[PDB]
């Protein structure tokens, strides 16, 4: 409760963190290969539950 | 069992109150009490002017 977050450039509406990770950004992506963030920043991952 | 840091920047949420910084409801428990002190003292209180 004593502060916002320990990674500003992974934990924002957009960044790094996100870019790299996020299926909204990975449009040119190839569907082959397996990541293993792809399970914590995808958001229809965390909200279909 | 998280490591939680209570600095001073928690305490703030309660030491920059108005509340702390009044002694108005000292004073009139002060002035509400039924004994004050018998050794008074008036040497360096109010100046006067010459």
């Amino acid at each position: 409760e004593y502060r916002s977050t320990v990674n500003p450039w992974a934990s924002q509406l957009g960044s790094l963190g996100d870019i790299m990770y996020n299926s909204s950004y990975r449009q040119t992506a190839v569907p082959g290969l397996y990541s293993p963030c792809r399970a914590f920043f995808n958001k229809e991952e965390l909200l279909r539950n | 069992n998280l490591l939680l840091a209570f600095n001073l920047q928690n305490a703030l949420k309660v030491l920059c109150h108005p509340r702390l910084h009044t002694p108005a409801h000292t004073l009139n428990s002060l002035n509400a009490a039924p004994a004050p002190r018998d050794r008074r003292e008036t040497y360096s209180l109010q100046h006067r002017r010459p």
